[PDB]
């Protein structure tokens, strides 16, 4: 998993029929430091995060294990929305 | 006029993760709240089509996530008429201006 | 008076896509949206009677579209009494003399 | 910003005993109250998500020991959006902010 | 997935015999700005897409389930057309 | 650029229904009339990809109530190329550019 | 505009008995006369929705009394967009002027 | 002379999305576009060899994800003959010269 | 006259396939294309007649390569009369005589 | 596989069902050498391992090969506590 | 998939016996504009390229799709020799 | 596949059960010029290589297809050791 | 340098159809010629990939045509060695110069 904080939304209207349902958000990933890295992310979002969240986004082949993506063209996913970071003992989210 | 979505689920819970996912998936402005009986409750979404057309999608997928979530009926309507508006509480409020 | 046309629908959704696939099929005007529970909502158009059987005829078809969607009863009046205005809702407000 | 949880249970006996189960059991501020008709009430709480999700694990299992009621649905939502505060009756009332 | 310009086609004769049939497109991938990046892919693309438009791209094994790119030795798929992009409730494209 | 969608129906009567809706449902403009051969007739739109799936779902459903007339198949293009307008007849026409 | 009613019969005798038997019907006029192939004809009137009414159902009747005349499919549109009369041959041309 | 690609379907939308994924495959000027009745309708590309073969290649593929569309036949000649484009309607156009 | 063979095929790509094979068999003139309808299509060439039979022989097996490709009918006139090609479309028009 | 250094944790509360019980290490990837690269990595932690520990962490569908995590939304886990790391025949570690 | 130029070949003797008559491919990757990139690739070639050669090459479980590659431990792959490669309705190579 | 260097060994005795008996190699990433890049790999090493030596290394799921790592949380394998390397017709290794 | 594209055929009239076949549909040079027993006879043509695949895909249909020939192998191979063209007889002959 990687660090992401939801920048955004992409919505497609022509795309392929497994793709439909599926919420698209932009996400900019993060350092362990909380600094927004120049990279980026569009992943489907099954646990419902908004605009500003830090979540856990997924790569590959583990973005359809959630048996409802299983079939569907996915390579991110968002799997969490994150509650509290902690490095060295000291939060550094929440 | 611009595009109106509705989700209409069985049950509170069902409804504000409706409408709640429906604007986190795309720019819509969510302008309602309506309840005509026996639990069927509708959340009125307002927007571009493209907006719409992916919020009403997303958020009725949503609901089936919920425990004793149900979904009734959706539907979008992409150019209501002007008629409407003045009738039925799809329109916009002074509360959300400022998601427009 | 000029003549009245009610569609009622089982849910919100299907009301709406009702009253908007009534106003586009002719020249009535949506005055009226009644609420009696367990989910009946009626439309009310007014228009002449050849308009209002023209759209009474095609908002029911269209809740055909709405998934959830089921038309309970539909009736037309050609042409009502003066007294039903003043007490039922079906009369023309001053917010909808702009469509009339 | 505040996350937002809610029970709905069949019975107004049963939603004062969830209410209570809540509260009690985490740091959330019950805020709201909502009724959609066939009995089913909703009670709306706010605080963190951990602390929504352990009362609302807490609520449900308090209908268990009310006869008579029964929890039809629950939903967490870790953050709101704010176009929900001004639709749906899920905002800190004023009455209520001592508890925050 | 990750946003892609579609820069140009790429065409090949001497290839897999489960390589035909496929639409192999260039595409050059673009930030969460809207910039293009120094980095492309050459994908498949079942949405019908042209020069110049904007598309989701994914990578690896998820470009395998579209239920006939599943033996298709394919890393890359343009899984949707992008209608618009929406970075902190502005949008970005469309 | 501006996205092409195709209707194609089995008899004129059901071409103009589906013509009729198109353009009804959301903000597209017929530019265009094909005829193949075989009472196979083709209505063109031009608009935006959202606005054209809103038209041509909401175009296949009206040739339903249409009796002796069927979908035979649609289309949706979100932006075809310039090559297209100069042979297909799916370009702008200075008939069509008032509803452009 | 102005409503459309379209029959569509299979031969050309029965599309002449058709529409002989539409404009003696009622107030509507003949403006359009459409082959698309396979024998499928199609005669177009325009008129007030209740003038057209009448005279599509008795146009049909009269295909009836040719013999190997069958009508193929009928629709009455009550309120045309103003984008059909550009594209589709619907519209008044200014040799039907007179029967207006 | 320079190559020519043709993909016959049976309909209209089908040929379109054959022209449209044709030209959008590889380096092909669409120049064509024929109708020989029963609803079959030839779309001709002109170009390399390499880019004709992987423009008919992959608009076949592309008529079979259109409802109701269906590949008839098709052929690249890889070499016509400078007798075929006096005769046949292969040949470059003034209005396609901007994309060759 | 000089000899004319006439090979018809179901389909535009068949009948491409069909006379690009015959001008490059033998030295025959493809003069003339002809479309009848139902997806039948003929190519003339003009020839000596052991030209034309090698030509039209020739052409026929490589409709064999075209997928759904289908020959209907050919023909072979050894010394047509001269007028023929004043009323068929068999005569050496000008814009092939740079192949006769 | 990479080599890692536990850095911290992280905890979310709202994510997938089947995310419920995978404990989540913040991992800042070493190199070589053993100095912290600016790259990082959330991973499962089968293996118990501590905030200051090297561990082996792999990447994609290996994640989900342990017969608990197969359904398992994970693309990253912890799967060896390092011991010693030997460098030319010259012990970098331990 | 990858656009990559064909630089040399390698060769190993002493291997995994699945992967015996494996031909390996030195590739370096080129960019979207047609120069050589300072990253490569070692791919299995079934297409049969030479030395300079401009071809595509896909990564990861996409080079096991080919039927004799299934369960043979490749993660590269030449699926075509490029012809041709036309960026913005331009003839870039070819 | 890439090229690597075989730089030294990863020895842990805290790991997964199916972990066990898994030889892991300490390897640098060698560029097609034969330069050693700043980026490692640990991987398994089935095929029998030693300190220096030069190898090909597969990542992802390419590493559980020998038959004795089908259910081990691999994601990097030595599949063969180097002989040869010819760049441009001219013998780089070997 | 340029591909090379071989059928081998059994016996010397369908090597001589599929040559001719080749060097007709697309632009390449038959440049050799192989016997190596068993009457397997290979033809060699030269030129690009693509019109090499095209000339050996026309070269393997028109053996068909050949009573007693049958093609027994193809091939082709984008851009062949350089050692190839000193040890195999693939390479351009002096004769064969003005066809290249």
């Amino acid at each position: 998993m990687q660090m992401a904080k939801v920048c955004g939304t992409v919505v497609g209207t022509q795309k392929l029929p497994s793709m439909t349902g599926v919420k698209l958000l932009l996400l900019q990933f993060i350092d362990a430091n909380g600094e927004l890295l120049p990279k980026y992310e569009v992943a489907a979002d099954p646990v419902g995060a908004g605009l500003g969240e830090w979540v856990l986004v997924n790569r590959g082949s583990a973005a359809r294990q959630t048996e409802y993506h299983q079939n569907r063209p996915l390579d991110a996913m968002v799997v969490a929305i994150i509650d509290t970071v902690t490095v060295n003992n000291r939060r550094l989210y929440g | 006029a611009v595009a109106v979505g509705m989700i209409e689920t069985l049950g509170f819970p069902a409804v504000v993760e409706a409408a709640d996912a429906m604007v986190k998936a795309a720019r819509v402005t969510l302008v309602g709240y309506e309840k005509i009986g026996t639990g069927r409750v509708t959340v009125i979404v307002r927007g571009d089509v493209s907006e719409v057309q992916a919020s009403v999608s997303a958020g009725t997928e949503s609901v089936k996530r919920v425990n004793g979530g149900q979904v009734l009926s959706t539907h979008i309507i992409a150019r209501p008429h002007e008629n409407l508006e003045y009738v039925l509480p799809i329109r916009y409020t002074e509360e959300v201006e400022q998601f427009r």
